[PDB]
């Protein structure tokens, strides 16, 4: 690919190396629903 | 609030608590602390001496002292002299207190600029409306037996926790809890708080509850359906906002204070849903009769009083007798509960083992 | 699908059948009419032996106009062993078109300049080509003949002095004959193509066999790490039709709810009378239709296998 573009052509792929990877009151034990957020 | 409501950037404004105590490096920012923080002299380590020396090194220009009623303490009244600042404000729903040190605020901060009444902000659409009432609740004979030869020690322990004021607070609870109207409760005795709790199967808050659990629970009795009532105590008294708040019940308080009780008040004051047409907020405080809690009763309600709302004795709920199950209701249980009342007062040697 | 697959497929099509034999275009073709194929399925579909198989599949590999995928594969009923896929990469695929193109006629380029110059020189006995510069300072005394240096021998001048028209024929061919790969380059370079991967491909999968024993799926072994070379690339609507019956239904319904909504609101018997002084609490018209319709019928005469599964 780095080849075709000094030459003007453009390149249709890219070099793969630039490719990225990517307490209390215990006594409701499991009424209280965590609403932390809204 | 201060985020929200201004434009400072989050970089200018630094919190003194216990928990961070990092103070903002900026020319000029913000510091919202605690009296606590700044009024100690004693015991002050590392951490916070630097964040004093950082206070008292530069010239500071305002100065807000929110729940200003409490400013001329022994010591929270030092906080105002070693802190410089050039301008002083008080902002206290309530300017009354116990003691004749309340004028003392004249010369510590300086005079009353201005006052609100509450009737008319009530009528203009600002705050909600209360249908304050006092409820009466006969003790039982077993109970008022012991009543006389009690000493006055003990004898708030005794009729806190009389049988009928049990039935009076479960009865208006699930009435309200029906029509769908979120409940605080409030209790100064810790033991009482812990009492109803326990036999109620709902969420209590005291003084020995951590920040993080009682936000927990906080937080599920606004956003979650599920949970309607929480049991609070002293701790909420002051300087909480709770707008889903509608209804509030007061088993048993601090004596004679009265700013208790109109600070207590102002929780319910805070309802979100205070323009819709026909809504009344509830605040109720069921007190034993024929004791001393009437004479506390009638003391403590005498600032309302004077601000305008009134108070509607109540001597009777009607249909509270066809519920289906009260609290202590045959006299086996009744007894049990007396008595429990009553009651109350070398690396070698490692390894061997 | 895109316009620009068929494109890209059409480019691929010239390229194989022109630039390569038969028995290429064969491979290439079954890998462009399927998605990922196996070896095994490709050597069935061609009925081509292994031994031939190979020099095809290798030559095209080696011009990346089809790329490879060996991954583990666990047969229920038989041991583990490794399989092989083949498949288009388009962006590798045109990459590598785009420049040999561009080679091959810049080749005869330098060529048709190289046979513009000057022929040279050469001796017969050494066959060791002297350039004119070099030439010149290997003459004799005389001055009459070129002599070589191991040799010792005059020199004859060189060929391609006649082949200054041949080469321009031959550059003028080229250019006419690959004139289509040139205007698909073109629509390439307008348009954006997608790198293809080995899973990607297989939504495009044909099978090319009934029960072929090559199982056409990518199943990714679970959070590795492992990198290999080259093996990495860049409400619903129910409708309910309300009737006459069915609407003053709903405003039943809805009175209902408007009832219940003030109730929430409605001041409790307590709050409203006074209790001061009450006790404590605690402890046939069928018939003349049908005469009527007899009687009008009357008058108008008279006028006229068990896996967790989820419900979706
Ligand atoms: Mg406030
Ligand atoms: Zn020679």
């Amino acid at each position: 690919p780095r080849k075709l573009q000094d030459l003007g052509l453009k390149p249709a792929s890219v070099d793969p190396a630039t490719i990225k990877r990517q307490i209390t009151n215990t006594h409701m034990t499991g009424i209280l629903k965590d609403y932390s957020h809204r | 609030q201060f985020l929200q409501w201004c434009t400072l950037q989050p970089e200018n404004c630094a919190v003194f608590t216990s928990d961070n105590k990092e103070m903002f490096q900026t020319e000029s920012g913000l510091v919202v602390s605690t009296y606590s923080m700044v009024a100690n002299t004693r015991n002050r380590s590392h951490d916070s001496q630097k964040v004093m020396d950082f206070l008292t090194g530069r010239e500071w220009g305002f100065i807000i002292l929110d729940e200003v009623h409490v400013v001329p303490a022994a010591m929270f009244r030092r906080v105002v002299s070693t802190i410089a600042a050039h301008a002083k404000l008080g902002l206290t729903a309530t300017l009354v207190r116990e003691d004749d040190k309340i004028g003392d605020l004249n010369f510590l901060i300086g005079p009353k600029l201005y006052e609100a009444n509450w009737m008319e902000l009530s009528q203009k659409g600002h705050i909600a409306n209360v249908q304050c009432a006092e409820v009466w609740c006969p003790m039982t004979a077993e109970f008022y037996q012991e009543y006389l030869r009690e000493t006055a020690r003990k004898r708030m322990l005794l009729y806190i926790m009389n049988p009928t004021k049990f039935q009076a607070c479960q009865f208006l609870i699930q009435y309200h809890e029906r029509r769908g109207d979120k409940i605080i409760v409030f209790s100064d005795n810790v033991y009482a708080l812990q009492e109803y709790a326990l036999k109620m199967g709902k969420p209590f808050i005291y003084g020995s509850t951590p920040q993080q659990e009682r936000m927990n629970i906080l937080q599920n009795f606004q956003y979650n359906d599920q949970i309607n009532t929480i049991f609070l105590s002293k701790v909420g008294d002051t300087s909480i906002d709770l707008p889903e708040a509608t209804c509030l019940i007061q088993i048993s308080s601090h004596y004679g204070s009265r700013r208790q009780e109109a600070q207590r008040l102002g929780r319910i004051l805070r309802a979100k849903r205070r323009n819709d047409e026909g809504f009344n907020a509830f605040f109720y405080s069921l007190v034993s009769k024929d004791t001393q809690e009437m004479y506390y009763s009638t003391k403590r309600q005498a600032f309302l009083v004077d601000q305008g709302y009134a108070f509607k004795v109540i001597t009777h709920l009607h249909g509270m007798e066809n519920i289906p199950n009260l609290a202590y209701a045959s006299p086996r249980e009744r007894r049990e509960l007396l008595q429990e009342v009553l009651l109350k007062n070398h690396p070698l040697i490692r390894k061997m083992y | 699908d895109r316009p620009i697959d068929d494109i890209v497929k059409n480019l691929l099509k010239f390229v194989v059948r022109g630039f390569y034999g038969g028995s290429f275009v064969l491979v290439l073709d079954a890998i462009l009419f399927h998605s990922v194929l196996a070896e095994d399925d490709l050597k069935q579909l061609l009925s081509i032996n292994k031994t031939e198989l190979g020099p095809l599949i290798a030559r095209l590999r080696s011009d990346r106009l089809i790329s490879i995928h060996k991954q583990r594969e666990y047969p229920p009923n038989s041991k583990s062993v490794e399989r092989v896929y083949y498949y288009v990469k388009y962006p590798h695929a045109i990459d590598a078109i785009k420049w040999k193109v561009h080679q091959v006629v810049q080749r005869l380029k330098d060529d048709l300049d190289k046979n513009s110059e000057p022929n040279g020189y050469m001796c017969p006995i050494c066959l060791t080509k002297y350039t004119q510069l070099e030439a010149v300072q290997l003459l004799n005394f005389d001055r009459t003949e070129f002599l070589c240096s191991l040799c010792d021998e005059p020199l004859v001048e060189d060929d391609s002095g006649k082949k200054n028209k041949e080469k321009q024929d031959k550059l003028n061919r080229l250019m006419d004959q690959i004139q289509p790969i040139i205007d698909s380059l073109k629509k390439i370079d307008d348009s954006r193509i997608e790198e293809n991967t080995f899973e990607i491909a297989l939504a495009r999968l044909i099978p090319p066999q009934n029960q072929s024993h090559a199982a056409y799926t990518y199943n990714p072994k679970k959070g590795s790490t492992m990198f290999r070379p080259g093996d990495s690339a860049p409400a619903t609507l129910h409708i309910n039709i309300t009737t006459a019956s069915d609407e003053v239904a709903q405003r039943e319904l809805q009175e209902r709810q408007a009832e219940e909504k003030r109730k929430q609101n409605a001041v409790p018997e307590w709050h409203k009378q006074s209790t001061i002084g009450k006790t404590a609490l605690g402890r046939e018209e069928r018939e003349n239709e049908k005469t009527l319709n007899d009687y009008y019928a009357a008058l108008a005469k008279k006028q006229a296998l068990e896996d967790e599964f989820e419900d979706v």
